[PDB]
């Protein structure tokens, strides 16, 4: 069965970077593209951007341009997504999303477990 | 029939070599080895005799002509040449080559009508009497006509790994009956990507108006130039000699 | 009397106008 | 770009009670809105992910109306495992936006 | 060892006190400076100007097929355009196909509106999906879709496209449904005229700029990839560096993959021939694909260091020798370069003055230790 594992509360100083890591299972890796969601108390759910595995295509959203970097490993089915200057307002929790389709518009059929991020 | 002295022989690759000489192994046409002569109309009384054999594709296929008046219009290749297996077709017409393969339902006797008008003055084809129809068509193509334009047209065809090969070369010559003697390499035309294993093939030819006429005799056209020689190639060992340009001048089998 | 591969030839340390001064 | 605003954050219903949950398009996106929901410490799943036709796998109680500007998602009957959180996502063009959020309560 | 020339000498014999002669140390090669890949001219481009602004299109049910093979389709300018509004590709990434190559590719060309998009897809049960075009599930293709209100809405209204809202059975997928048959929903046989329980499949679109967006008439082109264990007639436009000449560097001619610092030749290629080979089948001449213009390939310079050295205990400064290379072409250079035919060495200075020979070098030159 298709599942988007992801370790979750993770714990950082601000001004570092993280390496949150999105496993995949049950499903081919390459035949989809893979997106980011940014899950804030306050302001709910947002898109993050979306990562073409295999592929130099890299679209970040205007807000997350160059606080978020978006890695991609062929081997072990494995979407990564980092994150540079880390501030208090990035305290919130990440989710990683399997595309219906590779391409737009997508709906996000399936979802990850998601990542708690903590920037104390 | 006629045996093929030191003739059909093709650049086996496009590789480049000066002064050397160079044994490649390769489906070829071996050296004095007699080719089916084949008298494809004759006319006579004024009776039509007409003979266009489907000869079996084996490996590849030597192919000469010695028609001044360019009877030979092209060529049929099938496995079955029924609309159930796709075949392939090569036909020449006055704007270019039409080749396309696809499943052809062919006639029991496919030709080309070609009629001639008197304002013109010129010969122009009046209708196409190859196929019934044509489904799941793949593969078109679409070139500069070689065949037009005494002389000696050698094709030699060969399908390698779904790629559809073929290989010309043109020499005016002083013969009649026979292939003359002497070497000439035969360069590679166009490939194709075809990707169909063949086993018939038989060629095309262009009928005149008076020809379809019902009469039994036709006295408006003359087809005895119409004579094509035909060999089979088989697996050998050549010695190909490079000149300084890059041409094969002798080879040994 | 009448090959860069890996491969190298060395110049003899007499050359051919030399040996024939000999 | 185009924004999704769900007006109320929380609201109240009882079980077994029929429900609509609003979402607002500030442009004619036709029929392309998505409805998610998210249990507390759980992923979100998919539910009707053009305007009507629902995830494989959801009941039929969830059901989601509206064309134009105007969608609803609907639950004829709300259960235990209805109490959560709920959003809705155009996806007309990039960028992707998401609803604000509505949570259901007794 | 890697301090000085001396001390690689004394490495090398595994000793301190090395005596007068000539001590091969180590090669010198030379590393290529960089890479280029050179391609013929894009040729035979494909007519995807159709695909894009046609003059018209057909209807979803009628809808119209078109071969693209034997050209050079750039996917990823297809990507960047923005004229599209919807661009799905559920079988693989859009970038991927311009990398990738397909045997033969189809252009599914249909008008439907806004909210029967969806219904062409995989996964997807519609009026349109069960009657008019059906997708495959392990279909792999591209779905393009992007705004027609000004093209096929009008104010009268177009019913000019045509859609069927229902049929006997379910369309298979890829199956192209024309007929004009009345439907028949009842016992009854329809006699070919309207009745109570025969009703005509067709539709007429109902389209206007008043309607909504989900109403309003799109243009949607399905690009249909599909593989017959066959080689590619279509592939992407694959990509041209600049061409280096007397650099050595690592080259790619259509596939040669080989090292080595190119030249202009005067050898003359047969006008169907490509790459040239000497005697010794290694490849020795290669004709650039986008000008036909002969090149040589000499491989890189290679050699041996062969350090010169006069005894330890006389001195302790030493020549280094770099057989069959020439300094200028590529102890650091710039003292005393002096060139012979067994090399360039480098640290000795030349002298027309003609001794006894001490330390061989080659064609007749021999080093020695003098003032
Ligand atoms: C000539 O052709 C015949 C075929 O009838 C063949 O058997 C023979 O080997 C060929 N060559 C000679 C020298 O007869
Ligand atoms: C020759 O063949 C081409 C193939 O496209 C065709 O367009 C043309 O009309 C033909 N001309 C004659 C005279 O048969
Ligand atoms: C048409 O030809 C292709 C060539 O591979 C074959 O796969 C297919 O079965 C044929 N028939 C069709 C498409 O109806
Ligand atoms: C020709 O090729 C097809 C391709 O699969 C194969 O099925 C068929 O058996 C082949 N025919 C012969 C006679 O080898
Ligand atoms: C072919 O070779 C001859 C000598 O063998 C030479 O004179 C002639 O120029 C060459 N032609 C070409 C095109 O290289
Ligand atoms: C639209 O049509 C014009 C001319 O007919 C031409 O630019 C092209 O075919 C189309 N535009 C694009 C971007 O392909
Ligand atoms: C390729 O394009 C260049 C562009 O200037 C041209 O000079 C050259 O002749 C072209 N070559 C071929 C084979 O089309
Ligand atoms: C260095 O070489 C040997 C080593 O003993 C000896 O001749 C002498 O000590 C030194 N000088 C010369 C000219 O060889
Ligand atoms: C390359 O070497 C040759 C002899 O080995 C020499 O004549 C030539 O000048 C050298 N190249 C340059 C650029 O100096
Ligand atoms: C050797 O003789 C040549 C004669 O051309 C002269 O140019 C050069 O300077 C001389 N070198 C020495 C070291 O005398």
């Amino acid at each position: 069965q298709v599942q988007l594992q992801q370790p979750g509360t993770e714990l950082v100083m601000p001004g570092a970077s993280v390496k949150l890591s999105c496993k995949t299972s049950g499903y081919t890796f390459t035949h989809y593209w893979m997106h980011w969601v940014k899950q804030r108390p306050g302001e709910g759910l947002e898109w993050i951007g979306e990562i073409a595995p295999s592929d130099n295509y890299v679209k970040y959203n205007q807000k997350f341009k160059g606080k978020s970097t978006l890695s991609v490993d062929r081997s072990s089915s494995t979407a990564y997504m980092q994150l540079s200057s880390l501030t208090s307002e990035d305290s919130a929790v990440y989710f990683c999303a399997r595309p219906d389709n590779s391409g737009y518009p997508v709906y996000f059929d399936y979802w990850g477990q998601g990542t708690s991020l903590t920037v104390s | 029939y006629t045996n093929s002295f030191t003739r059909g022989v093709y650049y086996p690759d496009k590789v480049f070599r000066s002064s050397v000489l160079h044994s490649t192994q390769d489906l070829f046409l071996p050296f004095f080895s007699n080719v089916t002569w084949f008298h494809a109309i004759h006319v006579s009384n004024g009776t039509k005799r007409f003979d266009n054999p489907v000869l079996p594709f084996n490996d590849g296929v030597y192919f000469a002509s010695t028609e001044k008046s360019n009877i030979i219009r092209g060529w049929i290749f099938g496995t079955t040449l029924d609309s159930k297996t796709q075949s392939l077709l090569i036909v020449n017409n006055a704007t270019n080559v039409v080749i396309k393969v696809c499943e052809f339902q062919f006639c029991n006797d496919p030709f080309l009508g070609v009629y001639y008008h008197k304002n013109n003055k010129s010969w122009m084809e009046s209708e196409f009497r190859v196929y019934s129809s044509a489904n799941n068509c793949t593969f078109e193509y679409v070139s500069q006509p070689f065949l037009m334009d005494k002389n000696l047209r050698e094709f030699v065809f060969k399908n390698i790994d779904g790629y559809f090969k073929i290989y010309s070369k043109h020499t005016p010559i002083n013969l009649v009956r026979d292939l003359p003697q002497g070497f000439s390499a035969l360069e590679p035309l166009v490939d194709l990507p075809i990707g169909i294993n063949i086993t018939r093939f038989q060629t095309l030819l262009a009928l005149h108006r008076s020809y379809l006429t019902p009469g039994d005799s036709s006295s408006g056209w003359t087809a005895g130039a119409a004579a094509y020689y035909v060999g089979y190639l088989q697996p050998r060992t050549f010695l190909l000699k490079y000149n300084e340009n890059g041409t094969i001048t002798d080879a040994v089998d | 009397v009448t090959k860069f591969n890996g491969l190298t030839v060395l110049p003899p340390l007499l050359t051919d106008e030399m040996i024939a001064q000999y | 770009d185009i924004v999704m605003t769900q007006s109320q954050k929380f609201m109240s219903t009882s079980l077994g009670d029929r429900v609509s949950i609003s979402c607002k398009a500030s442009q004619d996106v036709g029929t392309t809105v998505a409805w998610y929901q998210q249990k507390p410490g759980q992923s979100p799943k998919l539910l009707i992910y053009w305007a009507s036709t629902r995830h494989t796998g959801v009941p039929d109680r969830f059901t989601g109306t509206g064309s134009g500007t105007d969608y609803t998602l609907t639950i004829s009957s709300v259960a235990a495992e209805d109490l959560a959180l709920y959003y809705c996502q155009q996806h007309y063009n990039t960028p992707y936006t998401f609803g604000g959020g509505t949570k259901l309560e007794i | 060892c890697a301090l000085d020339p001396l001390s690689e000498t004394k490495c090398t014999l595994k000793s301190f006190t090395v005596e007068k002669g000539i001590y091969q140390t180590s090669n010198f090669r030379v590393q290529p400076t960089e890479s280029i890949v050179r391609f013929p001219n894009i040729t035979n481009l494909c007519p995807f100007g159709e695909v894009f602004n046609a003059t018209r299109f057909a209807s979803v049910y009628a809808w119209n097929r078109k071969r693209i093979s034997n050209c050079v389709a750039d996917y990823s300018v297809l990507y960047n355009s923005a004229s599209f509004s919807t661009f799905k590709c559920y079988g693989v990434s859009p970038t991927k196909l311009n990398d990738l190559c397909f045997t033969n590719v189809y252009a599914d060309s249909f008008v439907i509106r806004g909210d029967e998009v969806r219904q062409i897809a995989p996964g997807q049960t519609g009026k349109i999906a069960d009657y008019n075009y059906k997708l495959p599930d392990d279909f792999t293709g591209c779905v393009i879709a992007w705004n027609s209100n000004n093209l096929d809405s009008k104010v009268g209204g177009n019913y000019n496209y045509l859609y069927r809202l229902f049929r006997k059975s379910n369309l298979k997928p890829f199956e192209r449904d024309i007929s004009t048959e009345i439907y028949q929903a009842g016992s009854t046989p329809c006699n070919g005229v309207e009745g109570f329980n025969c009703y005509f499949p067709l539709q007429s679109y109902g389209f206007q700029p008043t309607n909504g967006v989900g109403y309003q008439p799109y243009r949607v082109v399905v690009l249909s990839f599909e593989l017959l264990h066959a080689p590619a007639t279509v592939c992407g436009p694959k990509k041209s560096t600049n061409l280096v000449k007397n650099k050595c560097v690592n080259f790619n001619f259509n596939g040669l993959t080989g090292t080595g610092v190119l030249t202009e030749s005067n050898k003359k290629f047969l006008p169907f021939q490509q790459f040239g080979r000497d005697i010794a089948d290694t490849t020795d001449a290669v004709r650039d694909p986008q000008t036909l213009e002969i090149l040589d390939i000499t491989p890189c310079s290679f050699g041996g260091v062969s350090v010169i050295t006069p005894g330890t205990n006389t001195s302790n400064q030493v020549a280094v020798l770099y057989q069959d290379v020439n300094c200028t072409e590529v102890y650091s250079t710039g003292s005393n370069v002096f060139q012979t035919r067994a090399g360039c060495l480098i640290g000795a200075e030349h002298v027309n003055n003609s001794y006894e020979c001490d330390i061989p070098i080659g064609a007749g030159i021999c080093a020695s230790y003098q003032t």
